[PDB]
């Protein structure tokens, strides 16, 4: 069913399976017209779908002209996202698809279903989790090419660089998640800490920076810190 | 006016015939019911004193052949079966009528209720439903399952409905997803009212005979396959007004049909908040919204 704290684990074996984020797909400015009324102006979004396990990520640019003359543009954009996450798995070789396929939202559900009734034996699925991907685009070189985008586009990115060189899976999802539940708590204080440091670059063919070991338990106790304090200066505790 | 003979009533037992229902004791001197009007299927149907489990009965049109009713103690039921000759019959429902042994269909003359929940179900339509095809009759109760039930198990004793599935590939035309899915007219008009069903008129037969399957027998997959074929309706865009008018006048009857007390098991409180208020149709259902606030105005 669906996806919590008890089968964690299972986004770490080696059954493919997706993580889908739809929370940057259909992204807007609100502004006021020249009447006084207001109006909103859509800008460029991205599907967000990660492999958890081999950091994989499949990110797909949703140019703001797939809503020109579209109603109801809330409920198209899951629709859209669907679309696009089925034609992905058909675009896999057969060994490649996934064989789950877990929303970090419920109203995915019946879209990505309805969508992926060719795939019977691929399962749709929830999470308990509240995981901090909408906050993909407080990544420099992802809101880049997003905002860049002219035209659709898929970039495959690696969100995990070569971390899985000296980590496992898990502790590599467990940094990336921390990072960005930073990012999305209080995000100047999240990039101030991630490169404070000069001395410490990202490569030209890396998202996040070249941390050793021992930078990476420092950075990661900082990003905590930074999470219990906004929880305070949030909640006074 | 037909008859429906019985040979005998050896176990205490409530006996139905259509919406009346009356008590006969253990042994009493009871030999059928007379005064059925012809022109109408009809269902007679039972519930034993001592085992309230398992409501059954039998579906049956008087012009298809003489029916009586037989206690089998093997068995432990009250069957249907068909004589066929006809001297034999006539001259026994004439003695059972001459000593005054049966009861008398107690149809009032204005009373449409009857008409009104089975104008659109046949015989031939019911005996596909329900495939026992050396019986004119269909016998029916509480735990048969549907076909769709024994996809999700003996398929003989089954009830074989129109399957209908909103999350299907039949439901669902390649590249029309949103589309087709938010808006099942494709699905109702195309796939089912011209594909399957042929005409509204078969449509609703298969809706009324849902309804009273469940009502009657409280059979789960029925009420299942009559709130799915409502739902259809109710979730298309673009449905023959014709339809939606007698639609109304259907549900109408049915809900004024339904005993009170048996509302929370048989009424599907998402199916009807989203019919008369969510979906397309919800300002088309002026007399089955109206009967609905009025009666069970809990459920909304
Ligand atoms: N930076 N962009 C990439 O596509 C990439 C390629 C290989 C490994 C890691 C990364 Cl981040």
């Amino acid at each position: 069913g669906a996806m919590n704290s008890s089968n964690y684990a299972e986004l770490f074996n080696n059954d493919i399976k997706l993580f889908v984020d739809d929370t940057n797909v259909y992204r807007v400015t609100v502004h006021k017209t020249f009447e006084g009324n207001v109006a909103t102006k859509a800008i460029n979004g991205c599907i967000f779908t990660l492999n958890p396990k081999t950091g994989h990520l499949f990110l797909k640019i949703i140019h703001t002209s797939v809503w020109a003359g579209q109603k109801r543009l809330s409920q198209l954009a899951k629709w859209k996202t669907a679309e696009e996450v089925s034609a992905l798995v058909r675009s896999l070789p057969k060994e490649e698809q996934p064989k789950q396929i877990i929303v970090t939202r419920k109203a995915m559900l019946d879209p990505l279903e309805v969508h992926m009734l060719d795939f019977p034996n691929i399962a749709i699925r929830p999470t308990e989790l509240r995981l901090p991907f909408s906050a993909a685009m407080s990544i420099d070189k992802l809101s880049d090419v997003v905002m860049k985008a002219t035209e659709p586009q898929m970039v495959l990115f690696n969100i995990y660089d070569d971390w899985l060189d000296r980590i496992s899976s898990y502790t590599a999802f467990s940094r990336l998640t921390l990072l960005l539940r930073a990012l999305k708590t209080n995000e100047e204080s999240a990039k101030m800490i991630l490169l404070s440091d000069p001395t410490i670059t990202i490569k030209s063919y890396h998202l996040w920076p070249s941390f050793t070991d021992e930078q990476w338990i420092t950075i990661e106790s900082q990003m905590r810190d930074l999470i219990l304090t906004e929880y305070g200066r949030k909640y006074n505790v | 006016m037909n008859t429906v003979p019985f040979t005998s009533a050896p176990i205490e037992v409530t006996i139905g015939i259509d919406q009346y229902s009356f008590n006969v004791k253990e042994n009493q001197p009871f030999h059928g019911i007379k005064d059925i009007p012809i022109g109408h299927v009809h269902v007679i149907h039972f519930q034993h004193a001592d085992n309230s489990s398992m409501r059954y009965g039998y579906w049956f049109d008087c012009r298809m052949g003489n029916f009586y009713i037989q206690y089998d103690p093997k068995d432990g039921l009250y069957k249907m079966m068909e004589e066929r000759d006809g001297a034999k019959f006539e001259n026994i429902v004439h003695n059972f009528k001459e000593r005054q042994m049966m009861v008398s269909y107690p149809k009032i003359d204005e009373d449409d209720t009857w008409y009104n929940l089975t104008e659109f179900v046949q015989m031939d339509k019911i005996r596909k439903i329900v495939r026992k095809d050396e019986n004119q009759f269909s016998y029916v109760d509480s735990s048969m399952t549907t076909v769709q039930e024994n996809e999700l198990s003996d398929p003989a004793h089954s009830l074989n409905y129109t399957v209908i599935n909103f999350k299907s590939r039949e439901a669902i035309r390649p590249g029309h997803e949103m589309e087709d899915f938010l808006d099942k007219s494709y699905y109702l008009n195309t796939v089912m009212l011209q594909g399957i069903f042929k005409n509204s008129s078969n449509y609703f037969g298969e809706l009324q005979f849902a309804f009273l399957n469940a009502m009657f027998f409280g059979n789960y997959g029925s009420s299942l396959q009559w709130h799915a074929m409502i739902e259809l309706i109710c979730s298309s865009a673009t449905v023959p007004k014709h339809m939606l008018d007698k639609l109304d006048e259907i549900l109408y009857y049915q809900i004024k049909t339904l005993p009170e007390q048996y509302s929370d098991i048989l009424l599907n409180e998402r199916v009807w908040n989203i019919c008369l208020y969510s979906s397309f149709q919800k300002n088309s259902l002026h007399n089955t919204e109206k009967i609905m606030e009025n009666k069970y105005p809990e459920l909304l």
